[PDB]
């Protein structure tokens, strides 16, 4: 099927029509995306198949076709942009400077911007285009507002 | 049966629409790949 580098849909035909469940990013032969979105089940691009590679519940990461190819890391004081791929609407870029999660395992940069469910996955990127992590992953604050992780595999 | 259709080209944007604040939150992150709020 497809493999040319860009973002994609994740699509499900098991509910009412065809519904958008999440985002991925095809680099490299390799597809990335959230585990929450495809819970590590196989993939069809056309008429091939894209089998689960790698994947990690407690990173809510998965990739296919071949290990994680994302590399780049946001530098803790840029603004990056989200590649926003919302369900029934066209790719959009949002720029915006991170905040922070501090954890007991060190600090994770997070965007505090709010899409539907079924735009997890899409990706998160620094100024050369670069893929730094997957928005799709966070809390929601005591406003109701939604703050995602910057998630890029370990 | 889940199948992914191409969406556009990965790229950085001159003159994206620019919003969102930066909050610094302490978080917690389970075993279930869940974050919570501290
Ligand atoms: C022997 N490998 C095969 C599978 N594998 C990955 O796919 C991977 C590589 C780099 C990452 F950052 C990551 F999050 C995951 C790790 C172990």
């Amino acid at each position: 099927g497809e493999t040319t580098d860009g973002v994609y849909r994740v699509m499900t035909r098991r509910l009412l029509g065809s519904t958008q469940v999440g985002v991925g990013v095809m680099q490299e032969g390799v597809f990335h995306t959230m585990w929450h979105v495809t819970k590590g089940a196989a993939l069809r691009s056309g008429e091939g198949r894209l089998d689960p590679y790698w994947g990690d519940v407690k990173q809510d990461l998965v990739s296919y076709c071949g290990p994680w190819k994302l590399d780049a890391a946001w530098d803790g004081l840029s603004e990056v942009q989200l590649l926003a791929v919302p369900p029934g609407e066209r790719a959009k870029n949002i720029q915006t400077l991170p905040g922070i999660f501090k954890t007991k395992d060190g600090d994770i940069g997070a965007v505090a911007l709010d899409y539907p469910a079924g735009t997890s996955g899409s990706p998160i990127l620094d100024k050369c285009g670069r893929v730094i992590g997957l928005y799709g992953n966070g809390v929601v604050i005591k406003n109701g507002s939604y703050v995602s992780a910057i998630t890029q595999g370990k | 049966d889940m199948y992914i259709e191409r969406a556009g080209d990965i790229t950085w944007e001159k003159d994206a629409e620019v919003t969102g604040n930066s909050p610094r939150l302490d978080v917690a992150l389970d075993e279930s790949g869940d974050f919570s709020l501290v």
